[PDB]
RNA sequence: GACGACCCAUUCGAACGUCUGCCCUAUCAACUUUCGAUGGUAGUCGCCGUGCCUACCAUGGUGACCACGGGUGACGGGGAAUCAGGGUUCGAUUCCGGAGAGGGAGCCUGAGAAACGGCUACCACAUCCAAGGAAGGCAGCAGGCGCGCAAAUUACCCACUCCCGACCCGGGGAGGUAGUGACGAAAAAUAACAAUACAGGACUCUUUCGAGGCCCUGUAAUUGGAAUGAGUCCACUUUAAAUCCUUUAACGAGGAUCCAUUGGAGGGCAAGUCUGGUCGCAGCAGCCGCGGUAAUUCCAGCUCCAAUAGCGUAUAUUAAAGUUGCUGCAGUUAAAAAGCUCGUAGUUGGAUCUUGGAGGGUGCGCCGUC
């Protein structure tokens, strides 16, 4: 039990556990504020950025195949982040010093599936969104 | 500007046995949505959170006494419970229809004015009812016991008397310009 | 903040007692300066058209008090937000009607008719007994009176009769085991009742225990402990109710039993 | 359809010249009631006339024919012409009075400001 | 790494042959749409004790 | 019928003083004073207490019970969110207390200000000019730029609520009022009832065939009568005046509508042992995994599911998580008992001192029970 047992031991209770915490990666990323210091997006949750070039990169095993992806110069903080552009023919939508609205996976800041390195994706462009694009809701406004 | 939230959704969400018991309760109670049963579900809940509490306090605790007493004279009032129940120890053994059994819509199907939950509900979403002085359009009440006897059709939608139907009328006019002359 | 006296009152943070609603306005009334402290009076506003409901409009409370209509103690008061209190008079004349504000058992200043009479006289507690200047005595009222050559015998804590046209202290009571009490704050605020003790602490705080016409025993701080005559023999009219404080089912059993059936 | 004019909850008022009550007005089955025929209508149950009635609030309630407002009876036409918020007597084909609408005549004081004392001189120039 | 290419992208989208949309019916206003669930599934719905059987089925 | 004054108390306060409770950090362990650090003593100062300041005179005061130093997606609290219980996290933001009005510093007035819708200097910014001069501070209300993931009218009124003044009367971007407004929360429309017509099942009768039958649901066939606001609109209400709501004459439901959506249908996971197309391609896929020619995962339809005037997606954080474990963790081998012992702080500490009868609450028909 690993753990004194005294009336009066709150301090070494209270500050054991303080000890401890640490080493819990959501806490300590919480208390160091990582987000604010490494992440390229702010500690936010969106962030905007312009297309620098088309990347077609190659899926890992044992998948295979051609993943479609923009690098993107953050405009908040000049970083510079490879973002996934889903759907089929959607890359179409995005052209060189574009502007576009990246997010990120869903997988806490791990990159997803097959795709490599790779941990935001294309959301808006012609401020216009890739869904309401490839359906053909609006268009590459122009 | 203060507000809360009436119904609570259920932790979890494809639990075949839930579902299929939810959907008798929607079709016997001519209900809407699982919202409208979820918020049922919700409602009763917090009045067992309520009976549980007091349950385990003494009794004769002006705390329990005060307290435990109004949650059941409140209960009673609605119909929702009965006497012997009408002590604490019975609304922990108690269920969700009856409550749903005192709304409007299921009542106006109960006394042969409507014959159908359904009819029910748009009558009473249609301005077709008064609980005794007054119209109520919402399917969604709650009737009080002895406003039980008050609920009838209403001064002058046209069941309730008032020339006809805005159709109905329509319909008259109908067989009177053509057929009657020119 | 901070350079000098606060002149708004948010509502909200306006004293529960005077029962003003949530919705209506940002700002209730908040007490002038005068005879009785801000938490613990009844700025006439709300008299008028809080309680009596002769005033609907703000502008109509002041349209009547211009007129002269109002007096507290005797002497025509024409603020709007006129800081009355415990033992105040109030007369309305050309409607007859005079009202001593003194407490529910709620806690809440109650609406409550005394006779043409008695309207003469108020019951002040002493705060203070003084030699002032040039040797002369005084002694000083909740109600911030100060009366000049008062009789020996009153003590701070002990009451006294003031006539109220003249001033004029006209008679008074000693605290002492047994008399009969009002009690001016906190939770007990309201109960009235006969003494038994005050537990004495030097330093600060003595408290007063009460026993009630129901052997209803409690305790408040002196502070709080109020004296307005001798048992069974209140020197003011008491409010229905004697101040007794009744548990909330005992409330219930009231008002359900008169009415619905019993006249 | 006959109608119905009740007044609940009397209060005289003398300190205001006034009795002042609700008026629970029963339509039965259409809706409504101007304020004028509810004036008048009431004129005559307190021995008054239409002329010391002001009537306001107001709101049919629910589904229909009835009718919740508030009333008030003046004792002198000259104690409601005082006692009687201006607006109110306005409404009725007795007090009408001039508007603006006041950042006209905002306006107008903060260019007076600039001007020494005179200010009429300011006046002229509005 | 990466070199390779992207001729190809977009290539099934821009051959499946397009559908109509067809038609039909409107499917039922909320409460309405409920009750033709619950006497479909259930009042339907009958069911057999055939082993059990399926919602979207063919032959 | 139109305010001053002295002094005292009062009221609203103010300014200080008591304790007890605050985040992270030791890759911060000794700190604080010759420009007072802690104390004596006296004065000057202040509304006043006080190293506030100054002389002289002492050499203090604080720290492993975390001081000192540093950091900070720290204004502080009432509160909020997450619900076994324990807890876990947030709090700028409708109240309270504190702080500031471009940055810094100073000051006048006055009872109250170290005020910026006062002033004054510098410092940073910007503006007018006939170039000598001169005038300014939206972290007030609107609005505008910049910024960004992100946030409304250059609108009406002092009638309500209150405030101020010489004031009943004036004035108030306080505040109310409308406009924008799927933060988000409440109510819950877009169609109900027969009939034929049929499609059907427990019930009964019959040896069976077969027939009857109640409860009805669909599903057409159209019927058939039976309906209501969403819009529209005399009138009226609302209110300062309006709007909307809550009110209603005249209109407004046969579907091709007065036309509901957004995700999913291989597993977890609710729902295609589909049809066309492609053939580890495009794509799908949080995770496991699908697709390399009969693809129930794709791309489309069809069909079906789920939540439904809402639903998907991203993200902080919480629940789940007994994966931070007080309650309530694990450490022989899985991630983890220091090579061993002494040992101060800290924690932790044997036995033993004093031995029915009645009053009041709610059940059951004067009796009693608990």
């Amino acid at each position: 039990m690993g753990k004194c047992r005294g009336l009066r031991t709150a301090r070494k209770l209270r500050s054991h556990r303080r000890d401890q915490k640490w080493h819990d990666k959501q806490y300590k990323k919480a208390h160091l504020g990582t987000a604010l210091k490494a992440n390229p997006f702010g500690g936010a949750s969106h962030a905007k950025g312009i297309v620098l070039e088309k990347v077609g990169v190659e899926a890992k095993q044992p998948n295979s195949a051609i993943r479609k992806c923009v690098r993107v110069q953050l405009i908040k903080n000049g970083k510079k982040i490879t973002a996934f552009v889903p759907n089929d023919g959607c890359l179409n939508f995005i052209e060189e010093n574009d502007e576009v609205l990246v997010a990120g996976f869903g997988r806490k800041g791990h990159a997803v599936g097959d795709i490599p390195g790779v941990r935001f994706k294309v959301v808006k462009v012609a401020n216009v969104s890739l869904l309401a694009l490839y359906k053909g809701k609006k268009e590459r406004p122009r | 500007w203060v507000c809360r939230k009436t119904y609570v959704t259920p932790r979890r969400p494809f639990e075949k046995s839930r579902l299929d018991q939810e959907l008798k309760l929607i079709g016997e109670y001519g209900l809407r949505n699982k919202r409208e049963v979820w918020r049922v579900k919700f409602t009763l809940a917090k009045i067992r959170k309520a009976a549980r509490e007091l349950l385990t306090l003494d009794e004769k605790d002006p705390r329990r006494l005060f307290e435990g007493n109004a949650l059941l004279r409140r209960l009673v009032r609605i119909g929702v419970l009965d006497e012997g129940k009408m002590k604490l120890d019975y609304i922990l053994g108690l269920k969700i229809e009856d409550f749903l059994e005192r709304r409007l819509q299921t009542q106006v199907f109960k006394l042969g004015l409507a014959k159908s939950i359904h009819h029910a509900r748009v009558l009473i979403r249609q301005r077709h009812i008064r609980v005794r002085k007054q119209v109520v359009n919402i399917p969604s009440f709650i009737v009080r016991l002895d406003s039980q006897k008050h609920i009838d059709f209403s001064l002058r939608s046209p069941y309730g008397g008032g020339r006809p139907g805005r159709v109905k009328r329509k319909n008259a006019k109908k067989g009177q310009g053509g057929a009657g002359a020119g | 903040m901070a350079r000098g006296p606060k002149k708004h009152l948010k509502r909200v943070a306006a004293p529960k007692h005077w029962m003003l609603d949530k919705l209506t306005s940002v700002f209730a009334p908040r007490p002038s300066t005068g005879p009785h402290k801000l938490r613990e009076c009844l700025p006439l506003i709300i008299f008028l058209r809080n309680k009596l409901k002769y005033a609907l409009t703000g502008d109509e409370v002041k349209k009547i008090c211009m007129q002269r209509f109002i007096k507290i103690d005797g002497k025509v008061r024409a603020d709007i937000t006129y800081p009355a209190g415990f033992m105040d008079v109030i007369s309305i004349d050309k409607t007859g009607e005079n009202f001593r504000l003194i407490y529910d058992t709620k806690g809440r200043f109650a609406v409550h008719r005394i006779t043409p009479e008695e309207a003469k006289y108020k019951l002040c507690k002493v705060r203070k007994i003084f030699v002032g200047t040039k040797g002369i005595p005084h002694l000083v009222t909740h109600d911030a009176r100060t009366i000049r050559y008062p009789d020996p015998l009153i003590k701070m804590n002990d009451t006294i009769q003031i006539d109220l046209e003249t001033g004029k202290i006209t008679d008074f009571i000693k605290f002492d085991t047994g008399n009969l009490c009002m009690v001016t704050g906190g939770a007990n605020l309201g109960r009235i009742g006969v003494i038994t003790n005050r537990e004495r602490h030097p330093g600060s705080f003595d408290v007063v225990h009460v026993k009630d016409a129901n052997g209803n025993s409690f305790a408040t701080r002196l502070s709080n402990i109020f004296v307005i005559g001798k048992g069974n023999k209140p020197w003011i009219s008491l409010p229905r109710g004697k101040g007794i404080r009744l548990t909330i089912a005992e409330e219930r059993d009231k008002r359900l039993a008169a009415k619905q059936s019993s006249g | 359809d006959t109608v119905t004019i009740r007044t609940r909850k009397f209060m005289t008022n003398r300190l205001l010249q006034r009795k002042q009550m609700v008026i629970d007005v029963l339509h039965p089955g259409k809706a409504t009631v101007p304020k004028t025929e509810i004036q008048e209508k009431l004129a005559k149950m307190y021995k008054t006339t239409p002329d010391v009635i002001f009537v306001f609030g107001f709101r049919t309630h629910f589904g229909g024919g009835k009718t919740t407002g508030f009333g008030m009876i003046y004792d002198s036409l000259d104690y409601a012409k005082k006692n009687e918020p201006k607006h109110r007597l306005a409404r009725h084909g007795l007090y009408e009075k001039k508007k603006t609408s006041r950042k006209q005549r905002k306006e107008r004081k903060n260019r007076m400001k600039k001007v020494r004392g005179t200010a009429k001189a300011n006046v002229g120039a509005g | 790494k990466v070199h390779g290419s992207l001729a190809r992208v977009g290539k099934v989208r821009g051959q499946t042959l397009k559908v109509a949309k067809q038609e039909k019916k409107k499917k039922r206003t909320g409460r309405a749409k409920r009750r033709m669930q619950y006497n479909r599934r259930f009042v339907n719905v009958v069911p057999t004790f055939g082993k059990k059987k399926g919602p979207n089925a063919n032959s």
